[PDB]
């Protein structure tokens, strides 16, 4: 799984997307041995590639768009998030490396030490964040002056609230233990 | 300007006529006894109508003068089989052919 | 098919099974040992 | 010297060992004049007699099998291989008496039986050098077949009867050497569909004869290439049975459908003599079917119209069809068979060859998963009226000589071959008749991947290209869709070279989105930007072309400004009709780089467009300043008029206006700005 | 908006084979994952057993120096399973 | 590394290190490189990240410098005596650094050789990125031109006693083994590396040219097997004098099976098929049957 | 002359410097705010 992870390269595709769901599949449950087997991997072969793919794949992550939004419906009148699955599975899969107060991998996350460079992955998360929580202002602003709202705002709410949720817990089990 | 020489007799009496077709065994070879083509390693006769330019001149002219029967040998200069171009990979420029012609057949 | 007649000498005519000088299947006048007649050619030398 | 003398004089074997590799690779990839030429080389009689030989070195029997693959079959091969993804099931008789099981029961034989799909024969030529000569493409030398079946079918039988005997002179110095070669004759003779029914059943028998019955190869010890070339073997069948599947299934398509129809009218007929009954037949025939077919579930049989017997006959065929595809509802199948020997083959040792490895795995995968094929396999299924073989058949034809095309670098005769392909593709009925079928077999990617590696070196190659692929998009919405797909692919090229004489990639580009409202708005942004950095350019360099000819240098290249101009207007107006979102998006960019409106507009330093078209004007008069086909005071005159009618059709609408936007009016005063009215009224005057 | 009983033979055909498709076939669930890995798993008669082999081979595809990584469908298809 | 920005300043003028106001002309031509120069004040973006270097890059490095101030000092030499026979005399020049030359060459032969083909998988492939990288980095610097220019200079001389004549007999007794390393290394340099081998897209000839030198046959036809089994690009320049020539090597030089892989590489690259080729090779080999 | 750039130069070896303080003893040590140091170009050996 990290091989293929590191050789994708930081592109999106169906390859990243099912290896990521085997990852998920087999670490559920904050297996240790899994964690502890993929960290002395990582520190053994002291390979930059991992980090740099997981950081172009992040910023190449989704958010809502008014534009897409107002299009399809003049469309219609005769998509928006289409990836979100995705980043669900990635940060489910960031997750799940430092659940059960792993403090080797929280520390890891951060720094790499023998490695030539670093990259930050706290840094990324809150990136993201931050966009995301600007689209949903911005589509709240739009939605303010009326009152009622229909199935599509409801439902883009509802998806974009899902993605928040799991940024959210990602977050905190970055910090527990503490 | 094509030589023949005799090998085998034949009858003697029956030709080639307009409207007719040649059935004929055949093994060609360069000047130098250098072998390029032979009917008998496929074991198939090959057949051609005179008048329809199907082959080369030398090879009508030669069979044009063969009775029924007959096994000759046929001369045929560069200029009346290929000319200056000659068949690529096969038979170079300016080459002169020999051929080992027998008459099986006419209809 | 191949047919020959002639002569040859006691020594140098040797002909063995297989190959031999230009195409093999050597006969009576593949060699200047030999001399031999077929019906149309005089053979000596390999040359016809 | 004996060719046998070669086993122990090394050099020489070395060197015509790599002699026959050189002969088998100039006439590689269908290049049949020299298939043609080399058969004075090596003749029949020789190949035959190698292939029988015992006492040949290894190396060498290899080289002469390759060769005799090469030069007489491995375009026939490659061409039937092409086609062999497609299932076209014409309706006849012989197709409606095909069924999944004799008279669930006791599966059939693989391979045998008949079959109704379409395939284009072959087609060979006798080799002969004295014919006179003479520019039509030659044909594959031909070789007498039956008699070649027979002979690799006497050879292998031999091969594995004496397999048994253990010996310690192997033919060919080796197992490997004595078996891979008459394996590969056997499956290239194999796949072009050479055997019959007796041939392929005595095949079946000499591979496991427990299993294919009314000591094998598989019970015997080999090494991997042994075991791949059996892979390759195992694969034709798997294929065969696949093949047999999507035939029955259409064949009960088309007698139920008949039931369904009569079933259709009765009903109607009865009904002239609750009103939500009739919406039935006031709605599409898609929805109709579909709604037809919702009884697959208990609690989905109410609104079914149909009676029990017909709901029977359905369920009984898919149980069948379950049956068939091993899902349950001393191996005796070929499923089980397979499963197990890959198996052993796996736990026997740690195998070393990746190529072994992916086959196995795959053949693997295709027998664990029955209807995962089934599925992936049906959307490149069609049925067809008899009347349309021969047509289809033609197109066939022309269709795999164009995807032959796609291994070889551009030249004279390719292009001449494409050209005309092309040309009778397009005066096909059946291209018209059945455009769906034309989209299931991709020929618009094939054009376009032609395109793509000549891409000038071939101008009249582009422009029937180009041609055609317009001519595709009108046929139909769903055309037009699928070329709007590549539409950032086809951007990418011809962004320097215009080929400008005849149609390009651009136009193809235009009209992949012409008076489509849905396909309009789906328009990307980032397709916008990058025409409009193209144009920039435009703007500022002349075109190196003119200038090899002697043109008089200018700092801008109106001609590419005028095509990206027109590219541009059939973009943002549609039926009379303007779309406002991709007009606020055109017009910021074009504000966000003055230096596109030309050296006229440039503002500093620049002239109004009067003075600069009477410039033009009298520059028109002059020779020497128009030229050394192509005139620059025309040029420059359409470039601004494209402009200026560009700038027009993304003005808003009055309706809009009316309701006081702040878009529209923010645009419809930068316009105004921009181009003074006094400006206007003294050029039409 | 014509009745069903109208049109020619091979596009009702087609149409039925669509419908058939989308609303029988697919539909179906059939399970075989477990016990495709429970075979695979399994050993005869240490060298590695078959499944080791099939993710050493996958492996060793992802260890080679490229440019880009190829889309194969094998290793998608075996990835799902293993999930 | 890569966290504390800083600022550059010169000592004794205490000026700011910064860069220059763009050029619109410049702008307008592409010239993305921007002059940097020292300014009072410069600007509030003149802070600098500091990032690591690998050991491997210092050392490449580390050798650019030595091995090119050596083969300019040689090719200088070499240039000295250009026109002017020694005669009797002395030869022309201070001497050559021979023996430093034939060093050098032999430790660089050795520095790129590929991975034994016995090593497991992954490891051999982290070999094959070392060995591309440090190729590219020797390339990008001019090597090859020098060596090149080496060849030029030593190439116009027929033999070793022509050489002789004007270096004098001490140094002609190494003419052929530096020729020979010289080739060598050229080869090493080329191998497996598409971006390399495409340059000689527009210099064939200088390589045509050359194959029937009776000194370093071998390693010429060497050099040629590696550029053609890499790049497609020359496939399209061939023409039927290099066709020729090379069918001129197997009349010239005997039945060699090297020479018939050669031919074969001419045909078909990466599953594509030159038809002009297949139609040269064929029309200039096959029917004379000698 | 010296420029600003971006690219593939990155990974080029003209864009490499070596740092060489003043005091030859203990020129290992870590580097510190205000020293003084000279700049050195690793390919072409020319200082700053
Ligand atoms: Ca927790």
């Amino acid at each position: 799984v990290l091989q293929m992870i590191s050789a994708c390269k930081g592109e999106t595709g169906a390859m990243v997307s099912s290896t990521l769901k085997l990852g998920i599949s087999i670490l559920n449950g904050g297996n240790a041995e899994v964690q502890q087997k993929m960290l002395d991997y990582l520190k053994d072969k002291k390979e930059v590639g991992f980090f740099q793919s997981i950081q172009a794949l992040m910023q190449t992550c989704s958010v809502l768009d008014l534009n897409a939004f107002e299009r399809q419906n003049k469309a219609e009148g005769l998509k928006v998030m289409a990836d979100d699955e995705f980043t669900q599975d990635l940060f489910r899969f960031l997750q799940l490396l430092c659940e059960g107060h792993n403090n080797d991998f929280q520390n890891y996350l951060r720094t790499q030490t023998g490695n030539t460079t670093t990259i930050n992955i706290i840094i990324c998360t809150v990136d993201y964040l931050l966009r995301l929580q600007e689209s949903i202002s911005d589509f709240y602003w739009y939605y303010s002056g009326k009152d009622v709202i229909e199935e599509q705002g409801k439902r883009n709410f509802s998806k974009a609230m899902s993605v928040a949720k799991q940024v959210f817990n990602s977050l905190t089990e970055y910090i527990q233990g503490p | 300007g094509v030589e023949i020489e005799t090998i085998s007799p034949g009858d003697g009496r029956t030709f080639p006529k307009k409207g007719q077709t040649c059935v004929v065994h055949y093994t060609g070879m360069l000047q130098n006894g250098k072998k390029f083509d032979s009917s008998r390693d496929r074991n198939k006769p090959f057949k051609f109508r005179i008048g329809k330019q199907e082959v080369i001149k030398g090879f009508e002219e030669g069979a044009a003068q063969m009775s029924l029967g007959q096994r000759a040998k046929l001369t045929c200069t560069p200029d009346v089989a290929y000319g200056a171009t000659g068949h690529p990979g096969v038979i170079p420029p300016n080459a002169t052919l020999i051929f080992d012609v027998e008459l099986l057949n006419l209809e | 098919t191949h047919l020959r007649v002639g002569w040859a000498l006691t020594e140098g005519y040797s002909p063995y099974p297989g190959g031999g000088e230009g195409w093999g299947g050597n006969g009576v006048g593949d060699d200047l040992y030999s001399y031999g007649f077929d019906g149309l050619h005089l053979w000596t030398g390999h040359v016809a | 010297m004996d060719i046998l003398e070669l086993s122990e004089r090394l050099d020489l074997q070395r060197f015509h060992s790599h002699t026959l590799r050189l002969y088998r690779a100039v006439c590689a990839l269908g290049n049949n004049r020299v298939a043609h030429a080399l058969c004075s080389h090596v003749d029949q009689a020789q190949l035959l007699h190698a292939l029988e030989d015992a006492h040949l070195p290894g190396p060498l029997r290899a080289g002469y099998y390759d060769l005799l693959i090469s030069i007489h079959l491995e375009s026939a091969c490659r061409s039937r291989r092409s086609m062999l993804s497609e299932y076209i099931v014409p309706l006849t008789p012989e197709t409606r008496a095909i069924t999944l099981f004799p008279p669930a029961r006791r599966h059939g034989l693989p391979g045998v039986g008949v079959t109704t799909s379409l395939r284009p024969p072959h087609h060979f030529s006798p080799p002969c050098f004295v014919a006179a000569l003479p520019a039509p493409a030659r044909l594959s030398p031909a070789i007498p077949l039956e008699a070649l079946r027979d002979k690799a079918l006497r050879m292998l039988g031999e091969a594995v009867r004496d397999g048994g005997q253990h010996a310690r002179d192997p033919v060919g110095g080796s197992v490997e050497f004595q078996f891979v070669p008459v394996l590969k004759l056997v499956s290239t003779l194999l796949v072009m569909g050479i055997f019959g029914d007796e041939d392929v059943k005595q095949i079946l028998k000499m591979i496991e004869p427990e299993v294919f019955t009314e000591e094998g190869l598989l019970q015997m010890k080999l090494p991997e290439s042994v075991k791949l070339q059996m892979c390759n073997l195992l694969e034709y069948f798997c294929d065969q049975e696949l093949q047999h599947r999507v035939e029955s299934l259409a064949a009960f398509a088309e007698r139920y459908v008949d039931k369904l129809q009569a079933n259709q009218r009765s009903r109607y007929a009865l009904l002239m003599r609750t009103a939500r009954r009739t919406r039935e037949f006031r709605s599409p025939p898609q929805e109709q079917i579909n709604m037809l077919l919702h009884f697959k579930d208990e609690a989905d049989e109410e609104d079914c119209p149909l009676p029990e017997d017909i709901r029977q006959d359905l369920q009984d065929f898919h149980q069948d069809l379950l049956a068939h595809c091993g899902i349950q509802l001393k191996p005796q199948s070929l499923q089980e068979l397979v499963s197990h020997m890959v198996v052993r083959w796996a736990q026997e040792d740690y195998v070393q060859s990746p190529e072994l490895v992916r086959a196995m795995f795959s053949l693997l995968h295709r027998q664990y998963d029955g209807l995962g094929e089934l599925l992936r396999a049906l959307p490149r299924a069609y049925t067809i009226s008899p009347s349309s073989v021969e047509d289809t058949m033609s197109l066939l034809e022309c269709l795999g000589q164009i995807r032959s095309l796609l291994i070889v670098q551009m030249g004279p005769q390719e292009e001449n071959l494409m050209i005309q392909s092309i040309g009778n593709i397009m005066n096909n009925k059946v291209f018209y008749q059945h455009p769906n079928l034309m989209r299931a077999l991709g020929m618009h990617e094939t054009v376009m991947e032609v395109m793509v590696n000549v891409l000038i070196r071939f101008p009249k190659m582009v422009t029937s290209c180009c041609r055609f692929l317009c001519y595709f998009c009108r046929i139909s919405r769903q055309n037009q869709r699928s070329m709007f797909d590549h539409l950032s692919y086809l951007l990418e090229n011809s962004g320097i070279g215009l080929g400008m004489q005849g149609s390009t990639p651009l136009d193809v580009a235009a009209a992949s989105v012409i008076d489509n409202n849905e396909l309009a708005l789906a328009l990307q942004e980032q397709d916008l930007e990058k025409v409009v950095s193209y144009l920039a350019g435009c703007g500022l360099q002349s075109c190196p072309m003119l200038l090899a000819k002697g043109y008089p240098d200018i700092g801008w290249n109106p001609c590419g400004g005028e095509r990206y101009l027109d590219f541009l207007r059939f973009a943002v107006f549609v039926n009379g009709e303007s779309v406002e979102e991709n007009a606020n998006v055109v017009v910021r960019l074009l504000i966000r780089k003055p230096e596109c409106f030309g050296p006229a507009l440039r503002g500093e330093g620049g002239s109004g467009l009067l003075a600069a078209i009477e410039e033009a004007i009298r520059i028109s008069e002059d020779p020497a300043r128009d030229g050394p086909r192509v005139h620059l005071g025309h040029a420059i005159m359409s470039f601004y008029a494209a402009l200026i009618d560009l700038l027009g059709r993304c003005a808003p609408e009055m309706h809009l206006i009316q309701a006081g936007k702040g878009e529209a009016l923010r645009i419809r005063a930068i316009l105004r700005s921009l181009v003074p009215l006094d400006d206007l009224v003294g050029i039409i005057s | 908006m014509t009745p069903l009983y109208n049109l020619p033979t091979h596009r009702a055909c087609n149409m039925f084979l669509e419908s058939y498709k989308a609303a029988w076939i697919l539909t179906e669930d059939h399970s075989f994952e477990d016990r495709m890995i429970d075979d695979l798993s399994k050993a005869g008669e240490k060298k590695p057993d078959p499944l080791h082999q099939l993710v050493l081979h996958f492996s060793r595809t992802a260890l080679t120096e490229k440019s880009k990584l190829d889309e194969d469908y094998l290793y998608m298809a075996y990835a799902d399973i293993m999930a | 590394y890569g966290e504390s920005l800083c600022f550059v300043q010169h000592v004794a003028s205490g000026l700011w290190l910064t860069y220059a106001a763009p050029d619109p002309k410049a702008l307008r031509l592409g010239v993305l490189k921007k002059k940097a120069i020292l300014h009072q004040e410069g600007h509030m973006d003149d802070a600098l990240f500091l990032t690591r270097c690998q050991q491997e890059e210092s050392q490449a490095a580390r050798m650019i410098h030595s091995t090119a101030g050596l083969y300019n000092q040689f090719i200088k030499g070499l240039d000295s005596f250009s026109g002017k026979p020694r005669g009797s005399g002395p030869p022309a020049g201070p001497a050559l650094p021979i023996e430093a030359v034939i060093l050098s060459l032999q430790d660089l032969i050795g520095y790129f050789e590929p991975p034994s083909e016995e090593l497991q998988h992954e490891e051999k492939q982290s070999k094959l990125r070392s060995l591309r990288n440090r190729q590219s980095l020797f390339q990008e610097e001019g090597m090859l031109s020098l060596v090149l220019n080496c060849i030029d200079r030593l190439n116009v001389y027929t033999t070793a006693a022509h050489f002789a004549e004007y270096a004098g007999e001490e140094a002609a007794e190494s003419w052929k083994e530096i020729v020979n390393l010289l080739y060598e290394l050229l080869a090493s340099l080329i191998r497996g590396n598409r971006a390399n081998c495409a340059l000689f897209s527009t210099n064939l000839d200088w390589v045509v040219s050359k194959l029937d030198r009776l000194e370093a046959s071998s390693g010429i036809l060497e050099v040629l097997y590696c550029v053609l089994i890499e790049s497609p690009e020359v496939l399209n320049i061939i023409q039927e004098n290099h066709i020729k020539s090379i069918i001129s090597l197997l009349d010239k030089h005997g039945r060699n099976h090297k020479v018939l892989d050669v031919l074969c590489s001419l045909c078909v690259c990466n599953g594509v098929a030159v038809r002009s080729n297949q139609d040269l090779i064929t029309e200039n080999l096959l029917p004379g049957r000698e | 002359l010296v420029y600003y750039e971006g690219g593939a130069v990155c990974t080029h070896a003209r864009s490499l410097w070596r740092l060489e303080p003043l005091r030859i003893s203990w020129s290992g040590s870590h580097l510190r705010w205000g020293q003084p140091l000279r700049i050195r170009h690793v390919t072409t050996g020319r200082y700053l």
